């Protein structure tokens, strides 16, 4: 028994269709996508950064690997 | 003009659902309803028929547990509710025929 327990609440009215007489996906373009954006773009700039930063180590690294494999000249300038 | 009656614009029934919630109230009341025929339909004479099968009940109904209508009883034995009823209100064009009941915040479920 945990519904009947949980809270005091009180004057709280609430209003709710079956979901027979309403659409499952309302206002695609009015309301949803809007705020997909709006979620979008308060995140970006607190995700985004540590991974752009990891991208770049990674790149780095990779191409400083690949380039301690290749011969510098200057080791074979005076070999007559 | 003056002595035409008037016929009503129809009213639009909606399956939905209103909770106004105050924990500080004693008792729990909950009323649900289909949508009706309407008064010159046949069919209300069966609806009332079965709302007698149903029919009613309140805690001083001295036949208790062996009412005849399984809701009495059942609201008897497990303590249901305080009282219940059943109802086909009619309309011109249309009605409401549904059942509300009076329970203890822990006994709706059951109940419903």
């Amino acid at each position: 028994i945990h519904f009947g327990n949980l809270a005091r609440v009180r004057h709280i009215i609430t209003y709710s269709l079956s979901p027979f007489e309403q659409r499952a996906i309302p206002n695609i373009f009015s309301d949803a996508l809007p705020n997909v954006w709006r979620r979008f773009s308060s995140q970006v700039f607190k995700v985004a950064p540590p991974f752009l930063g990891a991208y770049l180590l990674y790149s780095w690294g990779t191409q400083e690997f690949e380039r301690l494999k290749r011969k510098n000249p200057a080791d074979y300038e005076n070999d007559q | 003009k003056e002595d035409a009656v008037p016929i009503l614009p129809r009213c639009r029934f909606t399956g939905s659902e209103i909770r106004a919630r105050d924990d500080a109230l004693p008792v729990a009341h909950v009323a649900l309803a289909v949508e009706g025929p309407g008064w010159a339909d046949p069919d209300n004479v069966v609806l009332h028929v079965a709302n007698a099968i149903i029919g009613r009940y309140d805690r001083t109904f001295g036949g208790g547990k062996h009412l005849s209508s399984r809701l009495a009883a059942l609201a008897v034995e497990h303590k249901l509710c305080h009282s219940f009823q059943t109802f086909n209100t009619s309309y011109s064009d249309t009605g409401l025929f549904g059942f509300h009941f009076v329970a203890d915040p822990l006994s709706i479920d059951d109940m419903m």
